[PDB]
């Protein structure tokens, strides 16, 4: 039986809170399917081969031909359009600063490697190495150079200038100030960037290592884009197999038909496989529609994340990997977009005792930006998301009312900034 | 059939006389005659597109032949095929009419292009310098999104078999 | 610019006129017309032609339905985009980064349009960049002082604090700025006084 | 009826085609039902009180 997970019992109480007094900066990795293999099939060639008598008798049935074409062609357009909704996001393609350091911050697994022809990431790299008769495959509108070139374009607006350049001009920005607006989106002061700068870079480079380790190191990791290219590859074979099936005549071959038979009868035995072939490639076309549709979809949430995790920082749970969202990174996979979630995970909570209010001079105080904890003997005010103790004052807790109706208030002093200073 | 016989490199056994490939198509034959293997390469069939403006503007086409090379059929060799009519332009434009493999046609003749991403912008980042802007611009932009389509009722019995 | 709209328009009457045009197919008969088929056939041959039309003309009926179930699955998905920029774009204001338009989203207004919802969306877009040189922290007294909601920028002599999406300096004081720690962590901080009100 | 299936062996590789989709189907509804509601990894519990 299915194990769903460890339980884990949390220790709610009434008065108990838990404040974490640490953070790991993860890097997780989310694959979208972008793209399909563009395919046209040639109706003629495909149900008749060259038998003139087969084409002129596959003339009578009208514009089916035409209506497969057609959906193919729709399929195939849109496919580019997936492409330039999901890459060509911006109209100005930036570069990164030669010295390329970035406050301790190592960008060199996603920025493009000069060493290589082909102008890739080694992230990049990795990913297009770890992915491998009437009928034609159209290449696609943009090459592999030029989506990892809209990728570097992106990359660089999101070191350079942040979230500027989405919006906008793009702004230029110290890569520090940036982690710390970002720091700031979800809650936690600058000050927390600026002191461990040096941890939060190291951190980052290590996830940035334990990502590019773990893509090379598991076989299933870029699943999803090969499934795609296994389904296109499965149904075209599927397709010229129908070819070999004799869809209940004499024979599969049209030349052994006209041999063998009259044309009363032949008439009847050539029908049968222009009829058996032309719903194998109306069940193709049916496959194929539904299929575009799924990538359609999937294409449109890859435009999304494009637009709302690494062109801005986003609010949303989830949407931008596990935790707190910071920011994140665009990288080029065949037939797919590959999103380095950067986020800010909460470690090493500690219990506090916690109270509502502060009840001072029969007036209750609450927290401007925080939260009251107690570590036993002594109050302070801290924020939410990382445990730095601040003395309760006037200047971070703001007064309404008495002590009377704040069910849990306690008593604690709070201090006041002006008192020295008229004092002395 | 019909096809191209020419000389094979495939060593058939004794017994056998016909051949198939991986899509179970018959792509190599032994002559009855001579007891030598010929390769059945079938007749070099390509996709025929036609690159044109409106009718309105001008009559010029451009062909392009999907996965031929040009020594096989104003000639230009992509990698989607081979273009005649067109002629390469080293300049770079935006995409009017796609071809295929970062290639796409305009007219202005017919001239094929490699289709520009964006304009080159080379962001001045430095450790200790900002930019913050000092004006701003009320920007009013179109989106349109299909809502419903035309409803539609077929009477089948009618469709099918009328009166 | 109205491409979408008419190309669902397109999309429908294309489909009816190849569903007409479809009856003008043999589908291996001897003809298209059921009733020469009647007027000329015994009822054991008539049988089997008027079922070679009947099985043509059902499979392209069915074939016409498929695709429209497809193409009602694509408005369907496009329609429930539609509603969510309705409620997000026009009720309300959005976060989301190129949700509701090309820059900071302000407000958006609905139009009707054949078979379709036009967005006005109205953003704000920054402009008349300047540089400036900046600081993470201002060491005033042996204490790092960060901004509270701005950024700090010096024009090259003096240093301000100003919000970080339009140029309004102001000068770096207590009220605006917040204390944490003393000035030997932070990396590039720098040393400009803070006046106290 | 083994004539039957005899005959439909002529038509190719329907059967599987249609197998193989409605397979996709049902491993995608235990792939929808995974998605909405195993997103904890933990199995928390409420208190007693
Ligand atoms: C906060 O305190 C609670 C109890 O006061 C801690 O919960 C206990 O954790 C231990 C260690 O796993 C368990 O064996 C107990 O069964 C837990 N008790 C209850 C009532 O849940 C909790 O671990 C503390 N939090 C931290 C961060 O130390
Ligand atoms: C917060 O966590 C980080 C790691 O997540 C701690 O940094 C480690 O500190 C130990 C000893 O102090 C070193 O041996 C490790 O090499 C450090 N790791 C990294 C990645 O730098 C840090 O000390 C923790 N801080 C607090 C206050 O608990
Ligand atoms: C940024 O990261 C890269 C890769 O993690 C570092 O390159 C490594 O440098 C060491 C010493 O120079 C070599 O032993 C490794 O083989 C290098 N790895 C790779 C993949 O080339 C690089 O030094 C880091 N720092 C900077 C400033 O680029
Ligand atoms: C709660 O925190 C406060 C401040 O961090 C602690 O108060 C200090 O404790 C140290 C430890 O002996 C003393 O040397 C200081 O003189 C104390 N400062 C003041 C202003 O009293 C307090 O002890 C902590 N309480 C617990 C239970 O850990
Ligand atoms: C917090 O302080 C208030 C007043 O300073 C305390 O309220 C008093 O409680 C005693 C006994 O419970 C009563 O006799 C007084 O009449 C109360 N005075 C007022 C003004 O209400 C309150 O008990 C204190 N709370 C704690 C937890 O010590
Ligand atoms: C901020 O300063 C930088 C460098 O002092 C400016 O960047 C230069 O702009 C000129 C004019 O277009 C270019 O010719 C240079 O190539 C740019 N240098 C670099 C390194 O990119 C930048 O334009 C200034 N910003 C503003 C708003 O004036
Ligand atoms: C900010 O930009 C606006 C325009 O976007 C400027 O307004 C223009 O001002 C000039 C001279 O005052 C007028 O001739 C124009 O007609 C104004 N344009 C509009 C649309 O009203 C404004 O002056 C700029 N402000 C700053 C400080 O540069
Ligand atoms: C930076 O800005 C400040 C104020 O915004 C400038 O200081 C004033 O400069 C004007 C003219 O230069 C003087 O008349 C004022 O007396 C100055 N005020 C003070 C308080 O000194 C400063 O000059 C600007 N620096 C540069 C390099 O432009
Ligand atoms: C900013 O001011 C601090 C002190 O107010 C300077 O720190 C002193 O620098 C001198 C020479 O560099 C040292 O001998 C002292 O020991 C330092 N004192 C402290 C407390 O750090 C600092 O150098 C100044 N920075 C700048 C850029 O002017
Ligand atoms: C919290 O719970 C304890 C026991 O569960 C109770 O004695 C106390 O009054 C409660 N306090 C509040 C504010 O509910
Ligand atoms: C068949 O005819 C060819 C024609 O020249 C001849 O060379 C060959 O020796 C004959 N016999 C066999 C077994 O191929
Ligand atoms: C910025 O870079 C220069 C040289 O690259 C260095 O001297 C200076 O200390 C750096 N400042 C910060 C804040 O990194």
């Amino acid at each position: 039986t299915m194990s769903l997970g460890a339980e884990n019992s949390v220790a709610y109480s009434n008065n108990s809170i838990a404040i974490p007094t640490n953070f790991t900066i993860s890097v997780t990795t989310e694959i979208l399917p972008v793209s399909m293999t563009k395919t046209s099939v040639d109706c003629t060639m495909y149900i008749c081969g060259d038998s003139t008598e087969c084409s002129n008798l596959l003339l009578q049935y009208g514009s089916f031909c035409t209506q497969l074409k057609r959906a193919l062609t729709g399929i195939a357009v849109e496919q580019d359009k997936n492409t330039q909704e999901v890459f060509a996001q911006v109209k100005q393609i930036y570069k990164t600063p030669p010295i390329k350091y970035f406050g301790g911050f190592n960008f060199s697994q996603i920025l493009p490697d000069p060493s290589k022809p082909s102008k890739r990431s080694p992230i990049e790299d990795l990913l297009f190495n770890k992915v491998t008769k009437g009928l034609t495959v159209l290449p696609p509108l943009l090459t592999d150079e030029m989506i990892a070139q809209y990728t570097s374009a992106l990359l660089a607006g999101t070191i350079t200038s942040g979230w500027t350049f989405g919006a906008g001009p793009a702004l230029q920005i110290p890569f520090p100030m940036q982690m710390a607006y970002r720091f700031n989106g979800i809650g936690v002061t600058q000050n927390v960037l600026y002191e461990n700068q040096k941890l939060i870079a190291n951190q980052f480079n290590s996830a940035i290592g334990k990502i590019q380790d773990s893509l090379s190191s598991t076989p299933s990791a870029l699943g999803k884009l090969q499934d795609v290219v296994n389904h296109n590859a499965q149904a075209l074979n599927t397709l010229v197999k129908q070819l070999s099936s004799k869809f209940g005549a004499i024979s599969s071959v049209l030349n052994d038909i006209f041999s063998r038979l009259d044309p009363p009868e032949a008439e009847v035995q050539i029908d049968r496989l222009i009829t058996g072939r032309l719903q194998s490639l109306q069940t193709y076309v049916t496959q194929q529609l539904i299929r575009a549709a799924e990538i359609r979809a999937s294409a449109n949430l890859a435009a999304t994340k494009m637009s709302e995790c690494v062109l801005g920082q986003s609010k949303r749970v989830d949407f931008c990997g596990k935790g707190y969202h910071l920011m994140s990174f665009p990288q080029s996979a065949p037939h797919g977009v590959v999103f380095l979630h950067v986020t800010y995970v909460p470690a090493q909570e500690k219990n506090f005792t916690t109270a509502p209010a502060i009840c001072h001079d029969g007036k209750a105080h609450f927290p401007r930006e925080g939260v009251f904890v107690s570590n036993g003997t002594h109050w302070f005010v801290t924020q939410r998301n990382f445990y730095e103790p601040q003395i309760i004052t006037t200047d971070n807790t703001f007064v309404s009312g008495n002590c009377d109706v704040v069910i849990g208030i306690v008593n604690n002093t709070v201090y006041d900034p002006l008192q020295p200073e008229l004092d002395s | 059939g019909t096809g191209v016989l020419t000389e094979s490199n495939k060593k058939f056994l004794p017994f056998q006389q016909f051949g198939r490939d991986i899509a179970d198509t018959t792509d190599a034959v032994r002559d009855p005659q001579t007891l030598e293997i010929l390769d059945i390469t079938p007749c070099s069939f390509g996709g025929v597109s036609v690159i044109t403006p409106g009718t309105n503007t001008s009559n010029q086409v451009a062909v392009l032949y999907q996965g031929v090379n040009c020594t096989e059929v104003n000639v230009f060799q992509t990698r989607a095929g081979c273009l005649i009519g067109a002629e390469y332009v080293n300049n770079s434009y935006e995409c009017d009419i796609p071809i295929g493999a970062g290639i796409c046609a305009s007219y202005q003749s017919i001239i094929a292009y490699t289709m520009s991403l964006g304009a080159e912008n080379s962001v001045a980042y430095s450790n200790n310098s900002i930019a913050i802007p000092t004006n701003f611009t009320i920007s009013v932009t179109t989106e349109i999104l299909p809502v419903s389509m035309t409803k539609t009722s077929v009477d089948c019995t009618m469709y099918i078999c009328g009166d």
